[PDB]
């Protein structure tokens, strides 16, 4: 199950989103539920102390994507990718943001 | 009406060594909210893997090194920007073909 991972904090608002990132170096990130947009999810990604908001979004066929270029089956595959190429990203993702 | 816009919108490159370019864009309007630039190269065609790297908003050159002589390479410039709901976007990107040599 998502919950298991470390980088998927669920239903959090973007300024949650900031207090789990307070303690974060580059690279820290989290997955989360967006409150602009339900069932919509997003990257909150901490880079030289400000944090980027991006929208994973959901292609017609299924597919998720941060950049429209590289488009995967599931939330885990795209997470892997950006872990070791930003590809869009200010930066690539590297820890997860502790949970609270 | 989903809209997309060209950022940045002039692309400029030359040898600089048999291995390396110089390339510069134009300064983004302060209107465009640029955060960063992906810059990206490869070999020409084929949808083929290329390097890539990003520099602050507040650079409009790059130098590209590591290249080699007389191979045909495609370098794209990205800009992403924050917009008003406070999510980062990509602008329609520019890119050229070049070869040093």
């Amino acid at each position: 199950s998502l919950e298991k991972h470390s980088w998927y904090h669920g239903p959090v608002s973007r300024n949650a989103a900031e207090y789990l990132l307070s303690s974060g170096i580059n690279g820290s990130f989290l997955v989360r539920e967006s409150e602009s947009s339900p069932g919509q999810r997003s990257i909150s990604l901490r880079y030289e102390g400000r944090v980027y908001h991006y929208r994973i979004n959901t292609a017609s066929d299924g597919k998720l994507y941060v950049s429209s270029e590289s488009r995967f089956n599931t939330l885990a595959e795209l997470v892997h990718h950006h872990s070791t190429v930003a590809d869009g990203l200010i930066t690539t993702l590297h820890y997860p943001a502790p949970k609270r | 009406g989903s809209s997309v816009s060209s950022v940045p919108t002039k692309l400029e490159v030359v040898a600089a060594t048999p291995t390396s370019l110089l390339i510069s864009w134009d300064a983004p309007m302060s209107s465009s909210s640029v955060y960063y630039y992906r810059i990206t190269y490869g070999e020409t065609g084929g949808n083929s893997p290329v390097q890539e790297f990003t520099v602050p908003y507040s650079s409009s050159t790059a130098t590209i090194s590591g290249l080699s002589p007389g191979v045909d390479y495609t370098i794209t410039v990205y800009a992403w920007g924050e917009d008003s709901a406070g999510y980062m976007f990509m602008y329609s990107p520019i890119s050229i073909n070049y070869r040093t040599c």
